[PDB]
């Protein structure tokens, strides 16, 4: 049986992960099934993870998952000799526990205007939610980070380009998810680039 | 004077209202778990959506009315508190949706109550957002 | 015999509800006030035996109308209820949005910050509350007072071709196109363009 079955969320996605116990052979596969908080009797089995040696299986896009309601997952170790009993996981509510990720900043520059439009890779089918992003802009040696006011997804953060020498300006963004409580993400890797 | 359609501000609900709805659903779940499982099935079955605007407004109005009735009846018995904000927002949304609609032109009750309580979050966040994007009937 | 309160109003800016009233012409002694709000067909005493002539009602939900009702009391004796109705989503007013103006050469860059609701987080502003939201701007050369109106589609606006060494004063406000309800013109900020 997998010892640590844990259902967590990373980058707008829901992952069920587990590590197994010692003594099992090296030919064990894994069967995974998910259960919603309502109608707990149902134990729908995840096909993409069915009989997969992978120790991680995505949960965001399944046969029928109501991200609004809570859901949990169970895993089992399947071997030709025998199958271990299922090991369940603690409940997870998506819209109240989804972990956001920083966006990709598409940098478009004008003669005096710089745009930091944020692009996100959201799961194909997820509930729409606030995706305001904070943009941090600085110089290669300044250290102090200029934080711009949050802007909604689909709105480029606009930075005035004061004329100066060509310097290596760096940029980053952070996702703020405020469905019911603001959930801030982490600042992305700086996109350091020369500016004339 | 007839009331204008002001559905545009329901696209993003107040965070505290959604937190209250979450707490209410958690309390209902705790009540269901404490007394044991219910024989009647209360699966939050998917509701088939349609691209029609006025039909969508009518359906969200029906959902608002049913949820308001169930939650108000439950609150009368004081089984679970904290339904105040939810009830007043349900009344306001139903009033606005009905105003827009008019201006433009043997299952046990327990499983029904469970179903509407579970689908309250989806109705507040998904169906209401689509209704707000829809506006008045074309 | 106790005179009722006069000139009761509900001042609500950015959903900051404060019910105010004018104290009456009581002969002498102390005249306290008691204010309640209707909820579930029974009035709940928001303020009891308060010396102040106003009380805040921001605790009440921004959704749905309310009935406010305040009287004056003289020790055991009492006065008649003075009552108003208040719809926060419609009777509130939008405060002046914050302005970030930077002038370079003959170009003035404008960044608008939505007014914030005191009971919510900094992320949920009045712009989130009124989703169908727009920013209006009026600018004029100092003294000329010819209101030129520009309505940016986003929170940024770039005015161009400004005659050098002449100050331009600008103001911003929050407009709601669907209902045709303007907010409050922000403080008129005057910028002198660089030579
Ligand atoms: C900045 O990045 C945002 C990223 O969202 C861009 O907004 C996106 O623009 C595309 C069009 O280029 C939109 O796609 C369209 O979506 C509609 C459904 O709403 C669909 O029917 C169309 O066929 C098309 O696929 C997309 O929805 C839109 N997303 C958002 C969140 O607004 C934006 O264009 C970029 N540039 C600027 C200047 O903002
Ligand atoms: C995975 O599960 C095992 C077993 O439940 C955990 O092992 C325990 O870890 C705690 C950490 O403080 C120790 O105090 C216990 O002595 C460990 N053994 C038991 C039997 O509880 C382990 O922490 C879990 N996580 C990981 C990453 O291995």
């Amino acid at each position: 049986p997998p010892q640590n079955v844990t259902l967590l969320s990373q980058n707008f996605s829901v992952y069920l992960t587990w590590l197994p116990g010692l003594g099992n052979p090296q030919d064990v596969t894994y069967f995974v099934a998910y259960q919603s908080s309502p109608t707990r009797r149902r134990w729908r089995e995840v096909e993409e993870c069915a009989g997969t040696k992978e120790l991680l299986c995505s949960m965001m896009c399944l046969k029928k998952q109501d991200l609004y309601n809570k859901f949990k997952g169970r895993v089992r170790t399947v071997s030709p000799s025998s199958k271990s009993p299922w090991v369940e996981s603690e409940y997870l509510d998506y819209l109240f526990e989804v972990e956001p990720a920083p966006p990709v900043l598409v940098l478009t520059q004008t003669e005096e205007i710089l745009s930091a439009n944020a692009t996100y890779q959201l799961p194909p089918c997820m509930p729409p939610l606030d995706l305001k992003y904070e943009v941090a802009f600085w110089k290669e040696g300044a250290g102090n980070k200029t934080l711009f006011p949050v802007t909604p997804h689909g709105q480029p953060v606009q930075i005035t380009l004061q004329p100066a020498a060509s310097e290596h300006h760096c940029l980053s963004a952070r996702t703020i998810y405020t469905f019911s409580v603001p959930k801030y993400s982490k600042f992305s890797k700086p996109t350091c680039f020369l500016l004339e | 004077a007839p009331r204008r359609c002001l559905l545009s501000h329901y696209r993003s609900l107040e965070p505290r209202t959604l937190a209250a709805a979450k707490a209410l659903r958690d309390r209902y779940e705790e009540e269901a778990l404490s007394w044991g499982q219910r024989n009647c099935s209360f699966r939050p079955r998917r509701d088939p959506p349609r691209p029609s605007s006025c039909a969508r407004l009518r359906h969200v109005a029906r959902g608002i009315a049913d949820a308001q009735a169930v939650l108000s009846g439950l609150h009368r018995s004081e089984l679970l508190p904290g339904a105040g904000p939810i009830l007043e927002l349900l009344a306001a949304a139903g009033r606005d949706v009905a105003a827009c609609l008019e201006l433009a032109r043997a299952d046990s009750p327990r499983c029904r109550k469970a179903s509407v309580v579970f689908n309250l979050l989806r109705l507040l966040t998904w169906e209401l957002r689509l209704a707000a994007h829809s506006g008045p009937c074309l | 015999m106790v005179p009722p309160p006069e000139n009761v109003r509900m001042n609500s800016v950015n959903f900051k509800n404060i019910l105010q009233w004018e104290s009456p012409a009581f002969a002498k002694g102390q005249l306290t006030f008691t204010a309640q709000y209707l909820s579930y067909r029974i009035f709940q005493d928001k303020c009891m035996q308060t010396t102040l002539t106003e009380c805040d009602f921001s605790s009440l939900s921004k959704y749905g109308d309310h009935t406010l009702r305040v009287r004056a009391e003289f020790a055991d004796e009492h006065s008649d209820w003075v009552q108003i109705t208040f719809c926060p989503v419609d009777d509130t007013i939008i405060g002046p949005p914050g302005m970030q103006v930077e002038v370079l050469a003959d170009s003035l860059h404008m960044r608008f910050l939505a007014p914030k609701i005191e009971n919510e987080y900094e992320t949920w502003t009045m712009k989130d509350m009124y989703n169908s939201w727009t920013y209006n701007v009026q600018y004029w050369k100092q003294g000329t007072d010819e209101k030129f109106q520009i309505t940016p589609q986003y929170d940024f606006e770039v005015l161009r071709n400004l005659e050098p060494r002449t100050t331009y004063c600008v103001q911003v406000r929050g407009f709601l196109p669907d209902r045709n309800k303007a907010g409050e013109w922000s403080e008129p900020v005057c910028e002198q363009t660089t030579h």
